[PDB]
């Protein structure tokens, strides 16, 4: 873990908490952040049936692909294309999940060099 | 309740009168017959006991003892033939009086709608008892355990006598319905812990109790298997049944003096089950274990909770059942081998395989396999602990571990094992022996079709 | 397993095959009932060895204190024979 | 007691078992029992008796730290996978007495030679008593070990249940 | 090396490491002869009935019954002030019992206070 | 919905009708152990069409089919919970068991007995199956018996062997000791909840849930062996060949893990229960191979090889993964199984000998048994897209890529490549070298019967575990991206076993005089564990019995 | 079970989705489907109907006995069996009746849990909530009694936390 | 039908009444001692070696090879405890403290460590798995007479 290494093994203050993250104000100089949109409503993920874990923003996409897998009885290699909607659409996610932490990282990194000026 | 009384007693003349080779017969066919009419008993009303007269009566939870009790005396003679068909005709008629006798009271205990009345028949209960184990023992070695008896009464009955006298003398009556109203808060005074003390010690030593145990290991290997039945499938049940009634008029003060006897026996349970597994005998193995089941029973009184009562009813049945039926079972071999020792006699499922049956079907319902009522009753009143101690959990699961460690090595050392070479007498088993534990192991399955038979009376 | 029978003349050369392989005996000198210290010249030590071969031949152990007596070929079929209760 | 002579045997059958399993395989199995044997020869013709008694005690105090930590067992000897496993269906022979008759009627030829069996059980026994009264050291018999018949058509005493014990499968 | 394994209660030493059976004299040879023609006149004793067809019925070992005599342990041994057993024998059949006398009260008085306060959960509780 | 639920309800009676034949009648005899079988491959069948509807469907049913008990403000019922996990969990039994069926139906012909035999293999199947689908702890509770003692028996199945007399106990004082935490869950649930019906646990969600599933965690650690209370599972191996296939190697051992997935609304938000539970599993998973490296016993190696398995179970269950654990039952269970029925073949032609040292040159004197031995093997090791390797793959993502101990991970991967190792071990004395057998050859497995049974349970492996990942529908969202080397780590150590195996393996043909050491023994003696724990402690509670 | 009310048994309606197929293969399950009409359903309600013609020409009914209200405990007097007999019986039977609506209630429970299933937690607020109601109610009136419960005892827990409650909300103020 | 006197009795407190004894047995003289005189009253019983059945050589052909018991002998006051069944004392393969203390350092190892992981675990490092709806208050059940604090995880 070079994350992990270097967090204690280095300074300990730079790297947020992975469990307090995020822990910095949103708009600590992050300004006009478009809003992240919900396709399918209460009602559609009440009426899913889907594992709240299962319910997330992309989840609007992983909507589309069980519709087919039911009509695909009994056969199963139908609907293969449309999960990697849902799943590339889960991978960006994920791509967004390490992107989020940078920001709350960077201003830790950041803020110690304006400190450390600030009282040498 | 005459029906059943008056019929129970025709039976002397029907021993008696009868000709010489129809007196087992004639007995078997009417005891049989007469509790089929104990069945009728089962009409309970939801509210309300049933209440025929000032002298007799019998609620929901008085029957099954009632049934189990009837139920019994023909099992009883059908194991006694064996060992009495050497006996001269006329004492065989004065051993089986005794047992009808035994019946009599027994019926008229559980339904005894007065306590005194009550207390009678409770001391008399015990003179069949001395007579069937003393003039038919199995031993010579004149234990001199007297004193344990002479002890029951300084501790026990004796003192029950006073109680029950002043009870009637201040509240003014001792009819059970009357004290379900004029049952008054028994404050706290050292007169009252005399009197508490009064109350429970006579049936503690009965159950029995652990530490008061020591005539049951002693009683059992003397008694013979008509006169040991009874013992562990009835006479250790009236305790319970009179510390259930009689407990209804020592609130709070119970609140209190029940950690003495609770300790007891939450310990009591595994010492017993652990010297069981270095017991040198059948019948002595199943003494301890005998009181291993009755000391859960002690604990479920006391708390007096309705869990406890409902778990309790059942743990007297399936033990009465367990015990009777491990007692026969374990009386077969000693009508081959005529020893008690566990060692002397192994690998007998290689040559009574219907036997073994028996063996592994009865050991399973003695450890309280599921969902029998062994178990129901047992699992029961380990929740209702809880309530009480979270803690108990520690003691109730040791002691059903050894308790199912024990259970199952009597029937490893004798039925999974190599055959005594030496032994040349292991004929196959006789159609009265396998029909004997049959009536035991099936009746027992079936009550676990239909629980709401022997839940007690707060169902 | 189907079966493994066991017989008495096709056991014969097993035990006697066995002593087919060994470099410290004559084959044709060798007899049925021929004395292992004596006919054949042979000793206790060198008499183990032949034990242990019936071991790995037939699989199955021998005790040390019947092992020694085996000083003839008939008696190392008879232990074979009677242990197993072969008798044709 | 036993001597220590044949103590040596004890060894030197047991030790190469460890040995085998170590050695696996057949060719090192055979260049490493020669190793041992090699080794036995190095004090084999020591006839010294205080030495030779002193040559046993290393080998068990060396062999201590070298026995297999699984050391391998024959299937049929004790602890082994058919150790007895098939002990629950043997039967006892004694208990042909106890057979139905409808039972017996199933084989009626066996049964009628056993008779002759025990008969020889019976009438041979009250000799058999004496048999054993001139070869009968005073202060209990000195070992267990027991004679031939000597004469025509008896037994050695104590025989009945050895030659009439169960077979090795009865299945 | 080889450090030799300390005899213990639970693991027998090696038959060939006691020092006692190396050398078989007269002291051992002796004790040795009379333990078998005791043991084998035993055997004989016992050869008669086991191949005697006469006999229907098990043997009444004498070693068994004094065995089971032996553990009917009653009244017969032992005196009531013998300090050395008794006081610390009595314990272990006394001791835990006043143990367990606090553990279960204690939790029962503090528990009651909870309930008298409130300080404990049974909202869904109902069986008791 | 009708024909869903009443075709369903049809296995569990339908397989408990043969047995309600042995105690009565006598119409036909010897045809009895064919009679099973055929009842199982009809119930299978009957067991498929469930299949379809459900994965349509997802139609998950809670049936209660009788009020049986009433206490107060209490009520019990036969009832059964027609969901996932047995729709999908029983098929793959029967499946097994299928080809056990057949299996033992030619390895018992020396057993008179064969129809007793039969008389209780059918009884366990039916407890297994009605555990799983018990819609209430108590019913729960009977079948966590059943399995208990219809082990009782069949473990100690030659009741002469002092070795089933003494397991099968040891393994029924583990069992019972697991129920402890059982009956205290119930206790639980009855004080603080007041039922013991699915329904009311889950949907009140409780909020200190510590004690009741500390019940739990205790429940797995004898049933399902894990380490400290694990020694029996090995012990199971003193009796048939065919009894471990089924109740220690694929039907019995999944209860542990079973009853914490069967709770997983409760078990996500309580941590405590995770770490101890993903320590259990680590400690154990290792510990099982740790001491398996150096094991010489064909079947107790199997055991201990699927030891391994299990305790990596937990750890699955310890990085909160409910669905995707409950995958690696199936997968494993099918090739294990089969190489119990494998180790059976070899026992077989061996006739009656099971040192793995006592075997070799099995390629071609073995050819059909060869066969099957390196895909169970392969799958076993994490071989791509076999049975096997699905589970292997998929687990190690959230573990090495979640919020997990770091002690945790270190055990998590020594271990892995160790299962591999083993294999190699048995495979090499199995398989490869030239004979070592003793001198007569009893080879012969030309019986059209077992190939029936290893035809059956040869493909499964192959095929049905990629079959199995298709149909089942979306209940997580998987951790498909991840550091190269994290989604490769088992694809990289995954070789490492097998070629540090064959490092160590091929050094030991050199004829080099060998050396003891500690560990060499350790391992080889199963940790002490055992060796020590299995004399004091008997010794402690009898031999202090007296005073 | 001849005729169960649904009032006091709440079910929302079941909305079974009309199948919408778009593969290119037969559906399987309607091999099956039709087969269960034929040769299960039909015939398991063949022969019912030739059960159930002769109950019509048979018939008889029985009714459920309703128990007249009678004077409560504190009608009774102290040691008086006969008043007191009348209370105690209607205080076990009423409160055995209660004893079911905590069970009745808990199988409403039962069913806002499984046919809902994954949306267990936002649609049993009533049934959640209303859940809570009676066990306040139940608990407080017949819960700490211990075995031996009577209507003294309860009329004294009764008495208890009227008392209680008192004390503190003159308190307020 | 047995002698009183062939019975189990007293602790022989001379080497003349522990003649009976040794010999009662059918054990000899040197062989035979009794326990110590004490309250623990364990009777004239001799003191048989601490061992199990198992260590017996079973290739006797004895009486009772399944106990390996022969008729005659005297029996370990235990050795109902000792049988093949229970307790078994055969010696052990690895030097016992050694054994217990190989036991003790692998499982004392294990503990801890997780201890010290626990304070430092793995994981990786990204942010939280982001949801709508307030954090899915109102799909946690959250109540919604009172709405939870406004929960809005922007873009990036
Ligand atoms: C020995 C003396 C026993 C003590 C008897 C005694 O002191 O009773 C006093 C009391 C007299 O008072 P009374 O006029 O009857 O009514 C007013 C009571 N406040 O008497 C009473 O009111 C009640 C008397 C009830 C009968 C008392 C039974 C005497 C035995 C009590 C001890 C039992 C111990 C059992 C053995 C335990 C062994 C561990
Ligand atoms: C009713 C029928 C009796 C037929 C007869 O007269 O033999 C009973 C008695 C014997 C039974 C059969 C035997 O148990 C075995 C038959 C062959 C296979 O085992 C399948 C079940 C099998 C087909 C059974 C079907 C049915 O239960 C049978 C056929
Ligand atoms: C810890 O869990 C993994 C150990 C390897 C850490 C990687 C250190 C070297 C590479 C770091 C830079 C690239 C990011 C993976």
């Amino acid at each position: 873990g070079a994350h992990l290494a270097r967090r204690y093994l280095g300074d300990a203050s730079v790297e947020p908490d992975p469990l307090r993250m995020p822990t910095f104000p949103p708009d600590y100089g992050f300004p006009e952040r478009k809003e992240r949109e919900m396709v399918a409503t209460q009602q559609e993920m009440n009426d899913a049936q889907l594992v709240l874990q299962q319910r997330d923003y992309c989840a609007h996409y992983l909507i589309r692909f069980l519709k087919c897998k039911r009509d695909s009885f009994p056969n199963f290699l139908a609907c293969k294309h449309e999960r990697h909607d849902w799943d590339y659409c889960e991978h960006l996610d994920y791509v967004k999940r390490m992107k989020e932490f940078e920001r709350e990282r960077r201003l830790l990194q950041r803020k110690k060099r304006r400190e450390q000026r600030e009282a040498d | 309740m005459l029906k059943y009384i008056i019929p129970t007693i025709m039976l002397m003349p029907l021993t008696w009168l009868s000709k010489n080779n129809m007196i087992w017969v004639n007995s078997t066919a009417h005891s049989l017959l007469i509790s089929f009419t104990s069945l009728l008993l089962m009409n309970q009303f939801g509210d309300n006991s049933l209440n025929f007269s000032l002298l007799f009566f019998s609620d929901s939870l008085s029957t099954p003892l009632l049934i189990l009790t009837m139920w019994l005396l023909p099992l009883m003679l059908m194991a006694s033939q064996h060992h009495l068909s050497k006996e001269n005709l006329t004492r065989k008629k004065l051993f089986i009086t005794m047992l009808i006798s035994l019946q009599l009271f027994l019926i008229m205990t559980f339904t005894a709608m007065e306590l005194i009345l009550f207390y009678i028949l409770f001391e008399a209960t015990l003179v069949p008892t001395l007579i069937i184990i003393t003039r038919w023992g199995n031993q010579t070695e004149r234990l001199n355990a007297g004193l344990y008896f002479l002890f029951y009464t300084l501790a026990g009955s004796l003192p029950l006598l006073v109680a029950l006298i002043y009870i009637q003398n201040t509240v003014g009556s001792l009819n059970f319905l009357m004290l379900q109203y004029w049952v008054q808060p028994v404050h706290n005074s050292w007169s009252n812990v005399f009197m508490w003390l009064a109350c429970m010690m006579a049936f503690m030593v009965k159950m029995p109790l652990y530490g008061l145990h020591l005539w049951l290991p002693k009683a059992h290997v003397e008694a013979p298997i008509a006169g040991s039945m009874v013992l562990a499938a009835v006479l250790l049940k009236l305790g319970g049944y009179g510390m259930l009634r009689i407990t209804l008029i020592l609130n709070p003060m119970t609140d209190f003096m029940a950690y003495p006897f609770i300790m007891l026996s939450l310990w009591g349970m595994i010492m017993t089950s652990s010297i069981c597994l270095r017991q040198t005998d059948l019948k002595s193995l199943i003494a301890y274990s005998s009181v291993s089941h009755m000391a859960l029973v002690i604990v479920a009184i006391l708390i007096q909770t309705p869990w406890s009562y409902m778990g309790a009813t059942a743990l007297m049945i399936a033990h009465g059942l367990t015990s009777s039926m491990l007692f026969c079972l374990a009386n077969s071999n000693y009508e081959r081998i005529h020893s008690r020792t566990m060692i002397l006699a192994r690998g007998l499922q290689t040559l009574l395989p219907l036997m073994a049956t028996w063996w592994l079907l009865a050991s399973l319902t003695n450890l309280a396999l599921p969902p029998t009522i062994n178990l129901i009753g047992e699992l029961f009143v380990v929740m209702s602990t809880f309530s009480w101690s979270n803690i108990t959990i520690i003691l109730m699961g040791v002691n059903m571990v050894i308790t199912a460690l024990y259970s199952l090595y009597m029937l490893i050392m004798t039925q999974r094992g190599k055959y005594t070479y030496h032994i040349n007498n292991i004929s196959p088993s006789f159609t009265r022996e396998n029909a004997l534990m049959s009536l035991h192991i099936l009746p027992l399955l079936l009550l676990t079709l239909n629980p709401k038979i022997i839940l007690g009376p707060l169902y | 397993s189907d079966a493994p029978p066991l017989t008495l003349e096709g056991i014969k050369d097993r035990v006697l095959y066995v002593l087919k392989l060994y470099d410290k005996i004559d084959p044709e000198k060798l007899s049925v009932n021929s004395h292992f210290m004596k006919d054949l010249g042979l000793d206790s030590l060198d008499q183990v060895e032949i034990i242990m071969a019936m071991e790995d031949e037939f699989g199955f152990e021998i005790p040390d204190i019947d092992a020694e007596k085996l000083m003839c070929p008939q008696e190392i079929v008879d232990y074979i024979a009677d242990k197993k209760d072969v008798y044709e | 007691y036993l001597t220590h002579q044949q103590k040596v045997l004890r060894l030197y059958k047991r030790a190469l078992r460890h040995l085998e399993s170590w050695c696996i395989h057949r060719d090192k199995y055979r260049y490493f029992a020669c190793l041992l044997r090699a080794r036995f020869d190095e004090h084999k013709n020591e006839k010294d008796m205080v030495k030779a008694t002193q040559l046993l005690r290393e080998a068990e105090e060396e062999f201590w730290h070298g026995q297999h930590p699984q050391p391998y067992i024959f299937p049929e000897s004790p602890g082994g996978t058919s150790y007895e496993r098939y002990e629950c269906y043997k039967v006892p022979e004694w208990c042909l007495d106890d057979w139905h008759p409808s039972e017996k009627a199933m084989y009626p030829d066996y049964f009628a030679k056993r008779e002759q069996w025990k008969k020889l059980r019976r009438e041979s026994w009250e000799r058999e008593v004496k048999q054993l009264q001139e070869e009968t050291p005073v202060g209990g018999p000195r070992t267990e070990a027991l004679p031939p018949a000597r004469k025509q058509g008896d037994l050695p005493p104590l025989w009945w249940h050895i030659v009439t014990r169960p077979r090795e499968r009865p299945m | 090396s080889f450090p030799k394994y300390e005899a213990s209660r639970l693991s027998s030493l090696p038959t060939t490491l006691d020092p006692a059976e190396y050398d078989i004299s007269s002291e051992t040879r002796k004790a040795q002869a009379e333990r078998l023609a005791i043991r084998s006149r035993l055997k004989r004793e016992y050869q008669l009935q086991y191949y005697d067809p006469s006999r229907r019925g098990v043997i009444e070992d004498p070693a068994l019954v004094r065995w089971t005599y032996a553990r009917s342990a009653n009244i017969y041994p032992n005196f009531r002030p013998n300090t050395k057993t008794s006081l610390l024998g009595a314990l272990f059949g006394i001791g835990p019992l006043v143990f367990w006398y606090y553990v279960f009260k204690t939790d029962r008085d503090r528990k009651e206070k909870l309930i008298q306060e409130g300080k404990l959960d049974r909202t869904f509780n109902i069986s008791y | 919905m009708n024909m869903f639920s009443s075709l369903s309800l049809v296995t569990l009676l339908l397989l408990t009708m043969p047995i309600m034949m042995m105690s009565f009648n006598t119409y036909k005899p010897s045809n009895y152990p064919l009679y099973v079988k055929t009842a199982i491959s009809y119930a299978f069948i009957t067991s498929m069409i469930p299949t379809m509807m459900f994965i349509h469907s997802g139609q998950e049913l809670i049936i209660s089919n009788w009020h049986w008990l009433t206490i107060q403000t209490l009520k019990l019922s036969l009832s059964f919970k027609m969901d996932y996990f047995s729709m999908m969990f029983i098929p793959v039994a029967l499946f097994v068991t299928w080809s056990i069926m057949e299996f033992s139906m030619w390895y018992m012909y020396s057993d008179p007995n064969i129809n007793k035999f039969f008389k209780y293999l059918l009884l366990f199947l039916i407890t297994m199956l009605i555990l799983v689908t018990a819609n209430n702890l108590f019913q729960l509770f009977i079948g966590w018996e059943g399995v208990g003692i219809m082990s009782f028996l069949l473990i100690g199945w030659w009741y002469g062997r002092a070795d089933a007399n003494t397991a099968a106990l040891q393994a029924i004082l583990y069992n019972r000791i697991g129920d402890i935490g059982f009956i205290l869950a119930m206790a639980w649930f009855l004080t603080n909840l007041n039922t013991w019906d699915l329904q009311q646990i889950f949907m009140l969600n409780p909020s200190d849930s510590n004690m009741p599933l500390i019940g739990l965690a205790l429940a797995a650690t004898g049933k399902s062996a894990q380490f400290g209370l694990h020694p029996w599972l090995p012990s199971a191996m003193e009796g048939p060949t065919p009894v471990s296939a089924l109740l220690h190697s694929s039907t019995m051992v999944v209860a542990g893990i079973f009853l914490l997935i069967r709770f997983y609304p409760l078990t996500e938000n309580n941590k405590y229960i995770q770490s101890i539970t993903l320590c259990l599993g680590a400690i154990t998973t290792l510990f099982t191979a740790m001491c398996a490296l150096t094991q010489n016993d064909i079947k107790k190696i199997i055991a201990f090889s699927t030891s391994s398995q299990l305790g990596l179970m937990m750890v699955t269950i310890g990085i909160n993964q409910p669905y995707l654990a409950f995958l690696h039952i199936c997968t494993h269970a099918f090739f294990k199984a089969m190489l119990f029925m494998c180790s059976g073949s070899i026992i077989h032609s061996l006739n009656d000998e099971q040192d793995i040292r006592k075997m070799g040159g099995l390629f071609k004197a073995m050819p059909f048994t060869t066969t099957a031995l390196i895909v169970g093997s392969l799958a076993l090791t994490g071989m791509p897209f076999l049975t096997g390797f699905y589970s292997k793959d998929l687990i190690i993502e959230a573990a090495n890529t979640s919020y997990t101990n770091a002690w945790a991970l270190l055990m998590t991967l020594i271990a892995t490549s160790f299962t591999a190792i083993y294999s190699t071990r048995i495979i090499f004395f199995a398989l490869l070298g030239q004979p070592r057998f003793p001198t007569l050859v009893n080879i012969n497995e030309n019986n059209p019967l077992l190939i029936n049974s290893i035809k059956r349970l040869l493909i499964g492996s192959l095929f049905a575990g990629y079959i199995i990942s298709n149909n089942i529908p979306p209940t997580t969202i998987p951790q498909m991206t991840m550091p190269y080397y994290l989604k490769t780590t088992a694809l990289i150590v995954t070789i490492l076993g097998f070629i540090l195996a064959l490092e160590i393996s091929n050094m030991t043909k050199n004829l080099k005089y060998h050396y003891p050491s500690n560990a060499f023994k350790f391992s080889t003696l199963l940790g002490y564990f055992p060796t020590i724990m299995h004399r004091l402690a008997p010794y402690m509670n009898l031999s202090m019995s007296q005073k | 079970p001849d005729s169960w009310d649904k009032d006091v048994y709440p079910e929302p309606p079941r909305r079974t989705p009309a199948p919408s197929p778009q593969t290119s293969l037969p559906n399987p399950i309607t091999y099956l489907t039709k087969a269960f009409d034929l040769l299960v359903d039909r015939p398991v309600t063949l022969v019912r109907e030739f059960i159930e013609r002769q109950h019509a020409k048979n018939k008889y009914y029985y009714y459920h006995r309703e128990f007249r209200r009678v004077p409560d405990i504190t009608e009774c007097q102290e040691k008086d069996v006969l008043c007191m007999f009348e209370a105690e019986m209607q205080w076990r039977r009423d409160y055995k009746v209660d004893q079911e609506i905590v069970n009745i209630i808990q199988e409403r429970l039962k069913a806002c849990q499984q046919r809902e299933g994954e949306s267990h937690r936002q649609n049993c607020a009533k049934e959640l909530e209303q859940f809570t109601q009676v066990v306040k109610a139940y608990q407080d009136r017949y819960h700490d009694l211990g075995a031996h419960y009577s209507a003294r005892k309860c009329l004294a827990k009764q008495k208890q936390r009227m008392l209680a409650e008192r004390k503190a909300a003159k308190e307020a103020a | 039908h047995i002698t009183k006197d062939m019975l189990p009795g007293p602790y022989p407190k001379t080497p003349e009444e522990r003649a009976a004894a040794a010999k009662k047995y059918n054990m000899r003289v040197e062989d035979y001692e009794p326990y110590p005189d004490d309250g623990t009253g364990y009777g004239d019983y001799p003191k048989l070696p601490d061992r199990s059945q198992q260590e017996r050589d079973p290739w006797y052909d004895w009486d009772h090879p399944d106990l390996r018991l022969n008729w005659g002998e005297p029996m370990h006051w235990d050795l109902d405890m000792y049988i093949r069944n229970r307790v078994d004392t055969s010696p052990t393969p690895v030097n016992w403290n050694l054994m217990c203390k190989h036991l003790f350092g692998f499982v004392a190892f294990m503990l801890f460590m997780f201890w010290v992981g626990e304070t430092y675990p793995a994981y990786q490092p990204v942010g939280p798995k982001q949801y709508p709806y307030n954090n899915l208050y109102l799909e946690r059940g959250g109540d919604p007479n009172k709405e939870p604090e406004p929960v809005v995880h922007y873009e990036i």
